[PDB]
């Protein structure tokens, strides 16, 4: 357990922002997520036509 | 009925060419969707084919009632002199009708929409943009007018 911090002391320290990560990005990405799929609606949602004389 | 029917359809092909007027036919379809206001004056032409004299005498014994109509003047005449033709020809008019025959108008569902009709064949292109109005009633119809009169207007004849 020694050489484990000795080998890798922000061990204890990196695990805090990696918490710190997946609740940012549980958030962000959904919202991101649905930014992309507010102004790609226009376009998942168009129609077409043809209408020659 | 029949001639006339003929005539229209001829007209439409003649307003396919009128630019301007098929652009805010094209509006009033995209800002007013799912309304009636969608629709044209003139309408499509398969109803002017696909017409009959009973949907008209139901569509004029419908709405032109006295209370919905109004008979105005003006120039060298007199109010009183008006009267006098009134009585004596809209007084046959009907002036009723049954618990349900009138309809009434409910607003409009606008909408946020664009219509892009593609025809590089023509030289111009038409353009027409706007938003949801207040009405008429409405007071900052004032206002507005003069919003846009600070705008203006534009062709290319004006030496300005």
């Amino acid at each position: 357990t020694f050489l484990r911090w000795a080998a890798e002391p922000e061990h204890d320290h990196r695990k805090r922002m990696g918490l710190k990560m997946l609740l940012m990005m549980g958030l962000l990405l959904p919202l991101v997520y649905a930014m992309k799929r507010h102004k790609w609606s226009v376009l998942k949602s168009r129609k077409l036509a043809y209408r020659p004389p | 009925i029949e001639k006339e029917r003929d005539v229209i359809l001829q007209e439409l092909q003649e307003n396919d060419t009128s630019m301007r007027d098929v652009v805010f036919n094209y509006l009033h379809a995209t800002a007013f969707q799912g309304t009636p206001l969608a629709q044209s004056v003139e309408g499509p032409s398969e109803n002017v084919r696909k017409l009959s004299r009973a949907d008209l005498t139901e569509y004029l014994s419908r709405h032109y009632k006295a209370p919905r109509m109004v008979l105005a003047a003006a120039g060298g005449l007199e109010h009183r002199q008006l009267l006098d033709l009134a009585q004596k020809h809209f007084s046959g008019l009907s002036g009723t009708y049954d618990e349900d025959a009138v309809p009434t108008l409910s607003p409009c569902r606008f909408t946020g929409s664009q219509i892009c009709h593609r025809e590089d064949g023509l030289p111009l292109a038409h353009v027409a943009i706007a938003v949801e109005g207040p009405g008429w009633a409405h007071p900052d119809n004032v206002a507005l007018q003069v919003a846009n009169a600070i705008i203006g207007h534009y062709d290319c004849t004006y030496g300005g």
